[PDB]
């Protein structure tokens, strides 16, 4: 079980997060500022976030030994995912939050029936409250339960280059991103961010309280900035690259706005419509529960 | 460091970069359509 | 084969018939430059088991 | 929607058509402006030609 720590499953240090910064990996506030901030003529406004809909899809138990946390990590930042949004994985994990379940979530990530000895897994308390809260973005796709998406971005920006007196504000300028670079930079840290079980840092981020949550997100402030970035490059529009002395460097083109598509097919990773669809009612929780 | 294959002087043999496909294959090329505008007479030149 | 929704009301009782659900789980998906779409399938039936 | 069309002049076939396949799932009520017609009433009996 491992119980729970107190000040987090984030302060274990089995499993932690280490952006691979080319032949020597670091740590995600050590990469954060090779990056520098071009403030252009542009603004965006913060706005109020809608509250989301209790309906989690109901409990159905079909046979598939579900790698629940495995789909989630892939969808956000994995490449080129396919068939993220399918309604049978997340079904299944909604008989989590169940008050007495023969299902225990492996600390691996898959998903269980009943039970095993060979596997310590988080106890059953702390996957409760968590699934109380993801089973939700099950059905982020429907019709009339969909969330948005051009506008949830306007705080996407101020967390990845927020200012402090602008994250103190409402509004900020419309930032462009560029930082050194080593070509296949980009899509190389897309590849390492898919391995952090993902799953630790929001299994926690429902279980934690009023002190012990004050000083988590004043710690791993940085956890989340960093796959905020790796995320909002998919969605900005132009990628331009810059020769200067014997140096190369890439420019992420608008940190704030969904262009709705491309960024570079080949210079980044990219978003199908089934994606927006995703990342968006994602954002919608963690944000909203974040702050 | 580590001195670039050029400018050292001796022959080598080293690695490349390949790919799988044929590349201009695909069953498929860009397919568009045009519609015509109608009239001759009463088109817009005047855009500057 | 396929099997009409006007039959699904007249099947007798005790005659089981066999309906076959299709997967496609992998299947490549199409290239970059080709037609569109216009208001596509719709399907009438599911299984509850599973 | 209540979406109103002005003119059709790029109307590309396969987009011109999706408008009116929207009209029938989900309850869109278009427009046109530039069609002349001479529609007239007609009896019970003989109905439609």
């Amino acid at each position: 079980m491992l119980q729970q720590p107190t000040g987090g499953y984030t302060t274990l240090e089995q499993f932690a997060f280490t952006i691979r910064n080319d032949g020597t990996n670091a740590t995600p506030t050590q990469f954060l500022q090779l990056l520098s901030y071009e403030a252009t003529e542009n603004e965006l406004v913060k706005k109020t976030i809608p509250t989301p809909e209790t309906h989690l899809p109901s409990a159905r138990n079909v046979p598939g030994n579900v790698y629940i946390e495995d789909a989630i990590t892939q969808a956000l930042f994995g490449i080129s995912a396919q068939n993220v949004n399918a309604h049978g994985y997340f079904s299944r994990l909604s008989a989590l939050a169940l008050p007495n379940t023969s299902a225990r979530l492996g600390l691996d990530g898959v998903i269980y029936n009943s039970e095993t000895i060979n596997i310590p897994f988080y106890d059953p308390a702390a996957v409760a409250n968590f699934a109380a809260t993801y089973a939700k973005l099950g059905n982020a796709s429907t019709p009339r339960y969909r969330a948005d998406m051009i506008d949830i971005y306007a705080h996407v920006g101020l967390e990845l280059a927020g200012t402090d007196a602008e994250r103190a504000a409402g509004v900020m300028p419309v930032k462009r991103a560029k930082f050194d670079s080593w070509e296949g930079s980009l899509i190389s840290l897309s590849r390492d961010v898919v391995n952090w079980k993902i799953l630790a840092f929001l299994i926690d981020l429902c279980s934690l309280e009023g002190e012990a949550l004050r000083a988590f997100k004043t710690r791993n402030r940085d956890v989340f900035r960093m796959m905020l970035f790796i995320m909002s490059t998919a969605v900005a529009a132009n990628v331009v690259n810059r020769k200067v002395t014997k140096r190369v460097d890439r420019v992420l083109e608008y940190i704030g706005v969904n262009s709705m598509r491309t960024a570079g097919r080949t210079a980044t990773i990219t978003y199908d419509l089934s994606r927006h669809e995703f990342a968006a009612k994602f954002l919608q929780l963690t944000f909203t529960r974040w702050n | 460091v580590g001195i670039p294959k050029l400018e050292v002087d001796h022959i080598s043999f080293s690695n490349v970069v390949s790919m799988m496909t044929a590349n201009i294959r695909t069953g498929d090329d860009m397919a568009v359509e045009r519609v015509n505008p109608d009239d001759v007479r009463a088109i817009n030149i005047r855009n500057a | 084969q396929h099997v009409d929704a006007e039959s699904i009301m007249t099947a007798p009782k005790g005659k089981l018939f066999h309906l076959q659900f299709m997967d496609g789980l992998l299947r490549p998906e199409p290239s970059a430059f080709d037609p569109p779409a216009s208001g596509e399938d719709m399907r009438l039936i599911y299984p509850l088991q599973p | 929607v209540h979406m109103t069309i002005n003119e059709r002049a790029g109307m590309s076939k396969l987009v011109a058509d999706n408008i009116i396949a929207s009209v029938i799932k989900s309850n869109w009520v278009v427009d046109i402006h530039d069609i002349e017609y001479t529609a007239e009433v007609m009896t019970p009996s003989e109905g439609y030609t």
